């Protein structure tokens, strides 16, 4: 099951 | 800016034996960047119906991918992988050897 | 023993061709276990795996969720890094990222990472603590920045040491047949003349699981590691791997050679001869 929070480079 | 060129592999699931059923497979790793084209021939000509695998990556971040068609090996039909891809000025094609 | 669940997540810019591709694969241990492709016919989280296919449209709904939100966010990801480095609008460029964790003998974590490429080059990593970043270059050190302010590794690293953990131990439950046994290579020797006086020996093994392996010939007893060709493992489309090594040797001394191979899935080491 994926990571679920994002966030950018 | 990285370019790598892909390594090709072509070879058969299980030993090649004449007439029995068999898979069919050229795999390209070592590149980069993403985008690349790979066809599987048979005499010469496009094998229509080839898989592949979804895009993955090694530990280096060089990407490989697995083409795959079934196919029954004869004593006389020539299979081949050809790939393009940025660093190739012209397709490469690899053939098929039994060994 | 031990097991591990790897996320890889590449995405590719494509300027005046519609936005970023974004393409994900799931592994446990060596077996995939899901694919997303944005560019698919349907983009949607794939089953790769039997033990996943039993997991009920609710699960797959979230995984296709979460998918093309990352997917977007990559975009962003993208639009920034070309920014950072005063790169053109036209040209194309790559972000990948890998992420997991493995688990040992009791179930329990033994560690997690997370790394991240630009253009096929190291970016940025997570450091084995989870705790703090190492930049490699300039840009990277803006991200790390970034990072360091908003507390991003805690976020990482609560999903690193446990909701990745627990998916780890769902998945190896519910495919134990498949992934909790190793499969023993098979293996066989050929033989080439090449000239008068020299001949190729090659040594195969196929149909191994998981792909780590060590082919190695030997001349009485000694190893030849420097003078072998030695091909990439490769993939057998059934899930097993295949590997050979081969070794030119002088014709007449075939007898003196033998292969070792090392496998998980053999109780000792091989040792095979022409």
């Amino acid at each position: 099951g994926i990571l679920g929070f994002v966030f950018t480079l | 800016m990285i370019q790598r060129t892909p390594k090709i592999q072509v070879y058969s699931r299980h030993p090649a034996e004449n007439g029995k059923s068999n898979f069919l497979n050229c795999y390209v790793s070592g590149f980069h960047p993403s985008d690349i084209e790979v066809d599987l021939l048979k005499n010469g000509e496009r094998i229509e119906k080839v898989e592949h695998s979804d895009l993955s990556f090694s530990k280096d971040w060089s990407f490989y991918l697995l083409y795959y068609t079934e196919f029954t090996p004869t004593e006389k039909d020539e299979y081949a992988c050809r790939v393009n891809h940025v660093t190739l000025s012209q397709p490469k094609i690899v053939k098929w050897d039994r060994d | 023993m031990s097991h591990s669940m790897r996320y890889f997540y590449t995405a590719v810019s494509r300027p005046g061709r519609g936005e970023p591709r974004f393409i994900a694969v799931g592994y446990v241990d060596d077996t995939q276990f899901v694919q997303f492709d944005s560019d698919a016919a349907s983009p949607r989280g794939e089953p790769r795996a039997p033990w996943v296919e039993q997991e009920g449209p609710e699960y797959w709904d979230r995984e296709t969720q979460k998918y093309k939100r990352q997917a977007q966010t990559d975009r962003v990801s993208l639009r920034n890094l070309r920014g950072y480095y005063n790169q053109s609008e036209a040209g194309s460029h790559t972000l990948q990222r890998m992420y997991g964790c493995d688990l040992g003998p009791d179930g329990r974590l033994l560690r997690g990472y997370n790394q991240f490429a630009y253009d096929g080059k190291d970016y940025i990593a997570l450091n084995e603590d989870l705790r703090s970043w190492t930049a490699a270059d300039t840009a990277a050190q803006i991200t790390q920045r970034k990072w360091e302010a908003a507390r991003t590794a805690e976020q990482l690293r609560a999903y690193l040491e446990g909701t990745c953990v627990e998916w780890l131990r769902r998945y190896l439950e519910n495919g134990k047949k498949t992934l909790q046994r190793a499969e023993h290579p098979k293996t066989h020797v050929t033989h080439h003349p090449v000239s008068d006086h020299e001949a190729t020996l090659r040594c195969w093994a196929l149909g191994f699981y998981p792909a780590e392996i060590t082919l190695t010939w030997q001349r009485d007893g000694e190893d030849q590691t420097q003078d072998t060709e030695l091909v990439e493992t490769r993939p057998a489309g059934d899930g097993t791997f295949q590997k050979w090594a081969a070794v030119v040797v002088p014709s007449g001394e075939e007898q003196r050679y033998t292969c070792h191979v090392q496998h998980e899935g053999l109780p000792e080491p091989l040792t095979l001869r022409w």
